[PDB]
């Protein structure tokens, strides 16, 4: 048991901004 | 400055997905366990853990935006993979759905914890596990949003 | 587009640049998207581009011209009764297509880029599967009601509310668009 | 009268995408 790290993200709308 | 609803998370042994729905960042117990989530202020613990329903959840991280639960009961679901691929799925039952076009199991690998969207892009469920015959994933198991809403 | 219906918003002009542009009628900003967030000095609403024309509610646009890179653009269609107006879709916008499938389940895209489900209850009505406060629906007049396929079924026109909570929405079916063009 | 002005947009054509790490 350690730590869950976020290695990335997904934007469902495809928003570039 | 875009915000993501789905975070591509990973532990030491594996990688999978998490989905923010109603302020909580959900994912599968068989991926995270009781593991705490990283934060720039240190490890932040799970607000929810439910080995039974295979559900765990921490408060939504930064750079995330919450998904809205489905409210149309549509059966035409869409699964989003860790590669941002969308896979059309037909709901076969409370927690079961048939891919409209089976894919090699590898294609769905690492997408557990991801969202199963309805035609309006709302959260129907959380991808729990692929149900495959031989090497091809024909269907998928998923945690309905109600379980999550229930857990809250 | 396609399914699932997902959408995002991007503001492109502030209150002061807006006022100047309203007067000068010359807008040099780049256009993208099928639904434009639009405003007059009196109000802000939406305008949807269907088949190369940028349609919106007459009760919002009146007979105003639309600010474009070439100065004000006159309306192509105006129909006080259908409550519609249309200008040539701006350069850079993408257009939707009328719904060729008569789906009973519609999806309303709000000004805040939220896709909320509505159940058709007639040629120009649909129950809001999840009642929202009127305030939330404000600014979405002229927005599109999409069928599961991402095609225009109608344009949000008015809310059917009580106690400040809307449980249904009155809309202008794409049918009136064609009849408004024939007129 | 004053011209209707575009102050923003709503894009329906976007598809899920991994937010670029830049
Ligand atoms: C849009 O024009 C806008 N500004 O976004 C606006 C959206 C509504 C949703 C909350 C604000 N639409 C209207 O204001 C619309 C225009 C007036 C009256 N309108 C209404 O929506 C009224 N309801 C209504 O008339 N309902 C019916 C037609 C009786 C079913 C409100 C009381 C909600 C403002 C007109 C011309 C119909
Ligand atoms: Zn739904
Ligand atoms: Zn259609």
């Amino acid at each position: 048991k350690g730590s869950v790290v976020i290695v990335g993200r997904i934007v469902l709308s495809g928003k570039p901004a | 400055q875009v915000e993501g609803e789905v975070q591509i998370v990973s532990t030491a042994t594996q990688t999978f997905l998490a989905t923010c729905i109603n302020g909580v960042c959900w994912t599968v117990y068989h991926g995270a366990g009781t593991r705490t989530i990283a934060s720039p202020k240190g490890p932040v613990i799970q607000m929810y853990t439910n080995v039974d329903q295979d559900l765990v959840g921490w408060p939504a991280p930064q750079g995330s935006r919450s998904l809205t639960p489905c409210t149309c009961g549509s059966s035409d679901l869409y699964l989003v993979t860790r590669h941002a691929d969308v896979i059309p799925v037909r709901r076969r039952g409370d927690s079961r759905g048939s891919l409209l076009s089976p894919r090699p199991i590898s294609y769905l690998k690492g997408s557990s914890g991801g969202p199963l969207l309805c035609p309006a892009g709302h959260a129907v469920g959380l991808f729990r596990a692929a149900v495959c015959t031989r090497g091809v994933a024909k269907a998928v198991d998923f945690i309905p949003v109600e379980n999550l809403e229930t857990t809250m």
